[PDB]
């Protein structure tokens, strides 16, 4: 359905839907926040908010585009969002403004603005968001001193440090012709992209990336952010889950769903077809938790996180999951493998076909930097179908069974045990 | 068990006095060097147990930062001597970072107690 | 009973059926607060439990989400079992059972919750209060249930069967072939369910301009201004409404939020200044009401909210539209004011 | 010759990341630097003379020990 | 540093000093009712326990008052123990401690307890709001401390130190020996505060007319109108509260409250009318705006509230000796109006 070709510097990738109001064209770098050191970082994010200056926003609203970016670990975007007769003034953009002419968004008091802007930002960010920082320092301490472990915001302390010499060495590292992918999304056909492409010279460098001189490694670990005067406890706990291209990777996201998430207010996500609700519901455990499955290009996370006001029962609550985690090795039923079967291809149907072309233009430009080539979602959905029971035991004797967790929590965390009587939990003695 | 008033009042009493001074006051230094707490981080209002009331009520009139302060030095002191090590030298606790912090909370919590056990036994003078 | 869809070669189809059922519509202040929170509850063949155990088998998840104006029911579901979710969707329309222990034990904590939520901040606050002052028994009913009044079960059940009727609703189906969609509304409930008339008022909805509201709140402080729109007049404001929120504008810095709320009869523009301390309130706010009661030029914002427009117009299954090319200018006149927070440090609406 | 300085994101704590900056980023900061030797020397920073100390000398490649 | 006292051959005497220095001069908001809250406790040389413990064995108590003016420092006592009181009023305006711990905790759960208990009761909910919409900045002032801007303990040391001046304070005790009260008074600490401005304005509070809040309330629901009054028209709305609360007015069975608050520069008259059921109270209060609309002849309760104020002002210090005798006919004017409460059923300004 999607078309993917390599021009003679560069790799088009279109997804076309003619049932859709409007049009994206962005280009796809493949070097996320794993390509930062610990003292350049935030450069990324830097590079995001100065796509999205004000000075460089006015010149896309005055002529009918929107611009969006995002800042993963592996990709990074910048995605021009237009009408769908608009899409020559998109390539003209993206072309002048960010690829050609870039050292007018980098001017001084346009830099210094920006900075001051994603300072205040991030620290507005480490300050109040406790669910998306604790992932973030899960993120720091399962893979630490190695690529993979570096904050997409960007810290506190390496932002300060950061000049105009140091996006521009970013570009002049990151930015390339052998690194990008132009991606459109929305109704544009791949003929006219390809077309308008080699209209117009598009050619953002010309070297290749600096290779990571380390892979990334997980190391079980905990950080524990104790700060007793926050409402709740957030707590996150994931062990070393499958890459990107691995093949257990659907068999992985099908057991981050077979627990499911949820919400214990809402009166519908109580009665899930989940066991482990019937222990977390009787003296209410927690307010909401949800399984993830983080793939990365090297390595990734698979675990849970949660949120609760029951701070003195943490451990019932740690206790009950990872109980339940060892069902996936010794007694993972089939209606569970069934349910999250469907409810995996609802989650997947949601994501990558929802309405709006930038997730779109994101999610395509992530699969063909990484694979080379998107996968379609009728073959994602016969891999999904595919998986047995056998399969999800087998995964989880590999992956979950004794193996090493990574903990990060904030908030109220006493009441949250050390490591050794968590990571005991991972195996139980046949009972 | 003693009163800090009482060590105040003794100690004020050898600190005013020239000879007492000069006399007691190395004794203490070199004391203090070889009490050896501060080899663990900790401030002497750190040391003073906690598990009395007016020491309660002392440690809830502490301000913040000096509380946090405090349990950042409680904490390392448990896990240096988990470790049975000591810090190293550069983070020892200074002669001139040793001062008193909780002790015009102390006195002041001490009076009051005091004040209120003899304002509960008067004797109205009829 | 409007039914229509539109059909798609993908594997996710959404049905949504939309009553006229929303707070505007509200007996007791709340009440429709209550039925949407009531709406997936058990029924008198399958219960509750049974629904959602089932559909996650099936592969979809339900929705019940209360508007200003409708109550919509979504399911989400794999595209090639359809009929299952229709006739759950007319199982909840038709026969609801309405048990008090259901109004006592999820619906009541349920809407407890969400009016906690919707407490904390006060931005929600200020564009109710909006609502209230701009338009008095209509559109500015309370729009979550606060417990103000008293609202009974039966209360709730009177709503359900003023409202789930069968010209008051509107069966839309994104990525459903239309015949089949056609062919299972009828042969289910809705086609059962009572024909009582339609509570679309076809008329103005009677604002009052000039009116000024006050709020204490601990927390941050926001200053909020809304204009009442009419139907001719939607469009100027839309583009006023993204002229503000985009890069062309000055007072992007200064402005928290800005939004046309659009009703088959009017509308709301409203507009957010939020901060922490008041005087950077004071400030923005006076910046604003005096930059914009000196013209404005929202000629540069029209092709940006045409794109604008367009992708929020892609979600919505009734577009409204507009037309953008008629807009020029704008000077603003006449328009209601609240402030909440800080609200003695806050400028009052002769000082702006 | 060249620009105002190296900066801090590139040049601080040189010490400790050498070994594992990449070998098109050790080029690039060793290029700059040796653009920056030419300027009269008291216009350097101090972590720009450690990283070219700790480039020429440091115990890392050639001047690692045996054990 | 005004002296007076009215001598008495009773047993019980009572020393008042009074400052000018209630919610209307509070700075921030509350700061008036913690430095009330904050008034008798420790000083620099005798604690607050030794107060207590000291003053009940001579055999009289303490009470700090808030007023929407005045702070009013009471002591009652047995009469041969004078000096002890009023060098005990002397040491709490002149040396307090405002210590950190006694901000946290005293003067907070005290004041945190005042406005949970002004907070249940609707009237004077409604009755904050009517000052707050008559006077905006200065009577206005929120009479207690809610905490929606942060009120410090040096503010409050602050606000004590530009209050607590020797200028600003009156003394006066019923029933004491006032040659005997001017030599107390003197050689002690009144007479060693500053001798500040006194914060007393003689001019008008500039208020505001046809002002409309609404407040929702879980509970009972009350409706309030309220004129501000200047000094000529003061007697007027006096015979008229009284009129309306005595069984000569027709209206007394739907009034629940109707009362004049007179200052020394003007006086709000503040007529609520509370029940349980908005109906009622609807009914009651359009009833009464027309039947106030429609004049009334305040002739006959003039002995009647020249009993009422004497009734009223034997208690206070400061009486304003008001005429009475010129007062023939009232015509309800313009009004500001408050609703508290089941607020979509209490009815809104226009329908007044
Ligand atoms: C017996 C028994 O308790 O079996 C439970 C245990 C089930 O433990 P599990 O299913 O891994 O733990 C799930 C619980 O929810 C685990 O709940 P928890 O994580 O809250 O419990 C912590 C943990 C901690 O419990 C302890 O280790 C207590 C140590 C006692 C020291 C005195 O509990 C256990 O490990 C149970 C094993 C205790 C074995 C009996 C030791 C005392 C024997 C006398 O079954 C076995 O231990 C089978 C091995 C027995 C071998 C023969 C031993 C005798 C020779
Ligand atoms: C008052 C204080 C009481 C002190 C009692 C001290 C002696 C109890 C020790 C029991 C060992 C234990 O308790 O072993 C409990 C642990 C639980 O392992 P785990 O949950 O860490 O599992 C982590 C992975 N799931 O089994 C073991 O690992 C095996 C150790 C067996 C050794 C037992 C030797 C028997 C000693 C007898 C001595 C006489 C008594």
């Amino acid at each position: 359905a999607e078309v993917t070709q390599l021009s003679n510097g560069i790799v088009v990738a279109t997804e076309h839907n003619p049932s859709a109001h409007t049009a994206s064209v962005g280009v796809v770098f493949g070097s996320g926040a794993a390509n930062e050191n610990p003292y350049n970082n935030g450069v990324s994010n830097l590079w995001k908010n100065i796509f999205l200056s004000k000075e460089n926003s006015a010149v896309a609203a005055k002529e009918g585009l929107a611009l969006s970016s995002n800042i993963s670990r592996d990709f990074q975007s910048y995605i021009v969002s237009s009408l769908p007769g608009s899409t020559d003034k998109s390539l003209d953009f993206l072309n002048q403004s960010f690829i050609q002419q870039k050292a007018n968004l980098l001017s001084s008091s346009n830099f210094e603005a920006t900075k001051k802007s994603v300072l205040k930002q991030v620290q507005d960010f480490e300050e109040n968001d406790h669910p998306n920082r604790v992932l973030e320092h899960l993120h720091s301490t399962a893979f630490q001193n190695t690529p993979l472990s570096l904050p997409t915001r960007g810290t506190l302390e390496s932002l300060e440090n950061l000049v105009v010499a140091d996006l521009e060495s970013f570009a002049n590292n990151h930015f390339l012709n052998s690194n990008a992918v132009v991606v459109g999304t929305g109704n544009i056909k791949h003929e006219d992209l390809v077309n308008s492409i080699e209209s117009k010279n598009l050619s953002l460098q010309t070297g290749t990336k600096p290779v990571l001189k380390k892979k990334a490694a997980f190391l079980g670990s905990e950080v524990r952010l104790r700060d007793d005067t926050l409402p709740k406890a957030w707590i996150s706990l994931a062990v070393e889950g499958e890459p990107v291209n691995s093949p257990n990777y659907f068999v992985a996201k099908l057991a981050a769903q077979i627990f499911g998430s949820y919400n214990a207010f809402e009166p519908a996500s109580r009665l899930q077809g989940i066991k482990l609700l019937d222990n977390i519901q009787e003296y209410q455990l927690c307010d909401n938790f949800n399984h993830f499955s983080l793939s990365y290009k090297d390595s990734g996370l698979w675990g849970f996180s949660t949120a609760t006001r029951n701070v003195t029962m943490i451990d019932d609550l740690i206790h009950f999951t990872l109980k339940q985690w060892n069902r996936l090795t010794i007694s993972v039923t089939d209606t569970e493998v069934e349910r999250a079967k469907s409810l995996l291809k609802l989650q997947l149907g949601q994501l990558y076909e929802s309405g709006n072309p930038v997730n779109d233009a994101n999610l395509l430009g992530a699969e063909v930097l990484i694979k080379g080539s998107k996968l379609s979602l009728g073959e994602a959905f016969k891999k999904i179908d595919a998986i047995t029971v056998k399969d999800v035991k087998a995964w989880a004797g590999k992956r979950l069974w004794d193996q090493d967790i990574a903990i990060a929590g904030t908030g109220q965390i006493e009441g949250l045990l050390d490591y050794m009587r968590i990571r005991s939990d991972m195996s139980m003695m046949r009972w | 068990p003693q009163s800090f008033t009482s060590i105040a009042r003794i100690g004020d009493y050898i600190l005013k006095s020239p000879v007492l001074s000069k006399l007691c006051v190395p004794v203490a230094n070199q004391f203090i060097n070889l009490a050896g707490y501060k080899k663990l981080g900790l401030k002497f209002d750190d040391l003073i147990a906690e598990e009395n009331p007016i020491m309660q009520t002392a440690l809830r009139r502490l301000p913040e930062d000096e509380s946090y302060a405090r349990a950042y030095r409680i904490i390392r002191a448990h896990q240096t001597e988990l470790t049975h090590h000591l810090l190293p030298r550069n983070e020892w606790i200074k002669a001139q970072e040793d001062v008193p912090y909780l002790l015009p909370y102390i006195l002041e919590a001490e009076a009051a107690a005091k004040e209120k056990d003899e304002l509960d036994n008067i004797e109205v003078s009829k | 009973l409007t039914v229509s869809a539109r059909d798609a070669p993908t594997k996710i189809s959404t049905l949504a059926v939309k009553v006229h059922g929303g707070s505007r519509y509200a007996t007791k202040d709340g009440v429709a607060h209550l039925l949407n929170r009531f709406n997936f509850q058990n029924t008198n063949t399958r219960s509750a439990l049974k629904l959602v155990r089932e559909s996650e088998l099936l592969g979809g998840t339900f929705k019940s989400t209360l508007d200003r104006e409708y109550i919509t029911l979504k399911a989400t579901f794999l595209k090639d079992d359809l009929p299952y979710y229709v006739n759950a969707l007319a199982d909840v329309l038709y026969k609801t059972a309405f048990k008090p222990h259901e109004l006592t034990e999820s619906v009541l904590p349920a809407a407890r919750y969400d009016y906690a939520v919707a407490e904390q901040c006060p931005v929600k606050s200020a564009e109710d209060q909006l609502y209230a002052i701009t338009f008095r028994k209509g559109l500015g009913n309370p729009l979550l249930y606060d417990g103000v009044e008293r609202v009974s079960l039966q209360d709730i059940k009177d709503f359900a069967d003023k409202v789930y009727t069968k010209e008051n609703l509107e069966v839309s189906g994104e990525n459903v072939v239309e015949a089949d969609l056609k062919r299972f509304v009828d042969e289910s409930l809705l086609s059962t369910l009572p024909a009582g008339k339609s509570l679309v008022s076809k008329s103005e909805p009677k604002f009052f301009l000039g009116e000024e509201n006050r709020v204490r709140f601990i927390g941050d402080s926001v200053a909020a201004i809304g204009i009442p729109v009419n139907k001719a007049s939607l469009a100027q404001y839309e583009v006023l409404a993204n002229y503000l929120t985009s890069a062309l504008s000055e007072l992007s810095g200064l402005i928290s939020s800005a939004k046309l709320d659009k009703f088959t009869d009017g509308g709301l523009f409203t507009l957010f200044v939020r901060d922490q301390d008041s005087a950077v309130v004071s400030s923005n706010i006076k910046k604003i009401v005096a930059d914009l009661k000196k013209g404005k030029d929202l000629s540069p914002a029209i092709n940006y909210t045409k794109l604008k427009n367009a992708v929020q117009n892609e979600s919505v299954s009734s577009p409204i539209e507009l037309n953008f090319d008629a807009v020029k200018d704008f000077k603003l006149g006449k328009f209601n004011y609240v402030a909440v927070g800080d609200v003695s440090n806050l400028p009052y609406l002769d000082e702006l | 010759a060249q620009t105002h300085a190296l900066s801090n994101a590139a040049v601080m704590d040189l010490q400790s990341r050498w070994e594992n900056m990449p070998s098109t980023e050790q080029q690039d900061i060793v290029s700059k630097l040796s653009e920056r030797q030419k300027l009269p020397w008291a216009q350097l920073t101090e972590p720009e003379k450690q990283a070219v100390w700790y480039i020429s000398y440091g115990e890392w490649g050639p001047r690692r020990p045996v054990l």
